[PDB]
């Protein structure tokens, strides 16, 4: 069974809320809790962020928040930090279906000395430590919320859905599953084909598995999970493996999806698209088709959809 | 104050709109049926890159172009507030590295 959610009003709105709070005025927001999500063999640490906004900084899945980490800014004397984007990571009702907070997927950003290995604490990620430092009761300066390039297409309860997504890139799919799977949310019942491929370093690196395990076991018919596993799992030719390698093991099946009115999408740090890309113009041209004419036509027809930073 | 934003498009092609000076010009541009290119529409990127032909913005609410580039006429249309009437050149992306 679906878990209530709460309040219904939420969907009332026919526009998303955009830029309720601007970097002069940000709302001031209360942690709630802060874990980390990788096992002692992930590369670094990347933590779930819980935050209580008290239903005043609402949201839709797919939007992102501003986050102004204390201090000033280091290249503008007399000025605050800039703000830096985070993708939600939670439904518009929250972890606590709630309608009162939102949550964050944040990769912590650390320097090391390419030679001694050692860490430099001085050159490291400001706001995502801030983050990732946090405790419960701590105040953080909110902003947003924004975007609406990854805002969930939902005209058809029954549409496909490609998610490709590394690392952080997860965050906006966890947000999709949750209302397609997990609330009960009257006005949106999925009844289409969720298909997420998640690419991580290692399994102490896998983010929110759990969760998406368990739609394999409770959607069968709708879900399908792909993960790979870059420094423990290799490809046909013996490298690493990639999200591109898996998307070329159901090349044909997710051409067919796309030819179908299939929507993909793309989330996470921008290296990732290069590899995606030059594995869709080889797969496109093995069918015999210009991959420069499909991306036109699928950007044309609003199936593209990405979000790299 | 409204004031009246008039874009180009990379062949010439032209569109005058309203645009409140309390409002940024991509939302001014959309409401009046103008589709412009954006991606994280908070000021954090390239995608939405413009330049300037003539007026001034208030685009303080971003963060990714610099002084020099913004000394140039580049405004992020996404967080840029027009402070007065302007001519505007859109997809310039292309031009920023
Ligand atoms: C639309 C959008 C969505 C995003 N979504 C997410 C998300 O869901 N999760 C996520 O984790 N991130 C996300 N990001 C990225 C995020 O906004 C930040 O860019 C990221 O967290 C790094 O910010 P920071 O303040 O930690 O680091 P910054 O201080 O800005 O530093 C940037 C880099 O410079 C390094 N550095 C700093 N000083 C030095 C020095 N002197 N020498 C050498 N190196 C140095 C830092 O260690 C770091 O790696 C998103 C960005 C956008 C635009
Ligand atoms: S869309 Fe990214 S700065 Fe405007």
């Amino acid at each position: 069974s679906k878990v209530s959610v709460a309040p219904l009003h939420l969907e009332s709105a026919k526009e998303p809320p955009l830029n309720t709070y601007k970097p002069k005025e940000p709302f001031t927001a209360t942690i709630v809790s802060v874990e980390s999500l990788v096992g002692p063999k992930a590369p670094g640490e990347t933590c779930h962020i819980v935050i209580d906004h008290g239903g005043n900084v609402p949201y839709w899945e797919g939007q992102s928040y501003g986050v102004i980490p204390p201090g000033e800014n280091p290249k503008k004397p007399g000025a605050p930090q800039n703000v830096r984007l985070y993708s939600i990571a939670s439904t518009r009702y929250g972890d606590n279906f709630d309608g009162r907070t939102g949550s964050l997927c944040v990769r912590r950003a650390v320097y090391y000395d390419p030679e001694t290995g050692k860490e430099d604490p001085s050159k490291n990620g400001v706001c995502s430590n801030f983050l990732c430092n946090s405790k419960p009761g701590d105040k953080i300066q909110l902003t947003g919320p924004s975007g609406k390039i990854m805002l969930l297409p939902e005209e058809d309860p029954n549409a496909t859905h490609i998610m490709i997504a590394t690392g952080t890139g997860v965050a906006p799919f966890r947000g999709y599953l949750r209302r397609m799977f997990m609330e009960d949310v009257p006005n949106y019942r999925f009844g289409g084909l969720a298909w997420l491929f998640l690419g991580v370093a290692n399994s102490d690196s896998l983010l929110y598995d759990e969760e998406f395990t368990s739609y394999l076991k409770q959607y069968p018919d709708n879900f399908r999970y792909d993960k790979v596993l870059s420094r423990e799992q290799k490809n046909r030719s013996g490298g690493k493996m990639y999200v591109q390698d898996k998307i070329e093991e159901y090349s044909d099946e997710i051409f067919k999806l796309l030819d179908g009115g299939a929507h993909i999408y793309f989330c996470g740090l921008k290296g990732m698209m290069p590899g995606i890309q030059d594995t869709l113009k080889k797969v496109a041209e093995r069918r015999g088709e210009s991959w420069d004419q499909k991306l036109a036509q699928l950007k044309k027809n609003k199936q593209w959809h990405v979000e790299v930073y | 104050a409204v004031y009246k934003v008039k874009l180009v498009g990379p062949e010439g092609e032209e569109h005058e709109f309203d645009a409140p000076d309390d409002a940024y010009i991509l939302d001014a541009a959309e409401t009046a049926g103008v589709e412009l290119p954006y991606s994280c529409r908070a000021g954090a990127c390239s995608t939405c890159a413009g330049k300037i032909e003539s007026g001034s913005v208030d685009q303080s609410d971003g963060s990714f172009l610099d002084d020099g580039q913004q000394e140039e006429g580049y405004v992020l249309t996404c967080v840029s507030y027009p402070k007065s009437d302007c001519v505007i050149h859109t997809h310039k992306e292309g031009d920023l590295y």
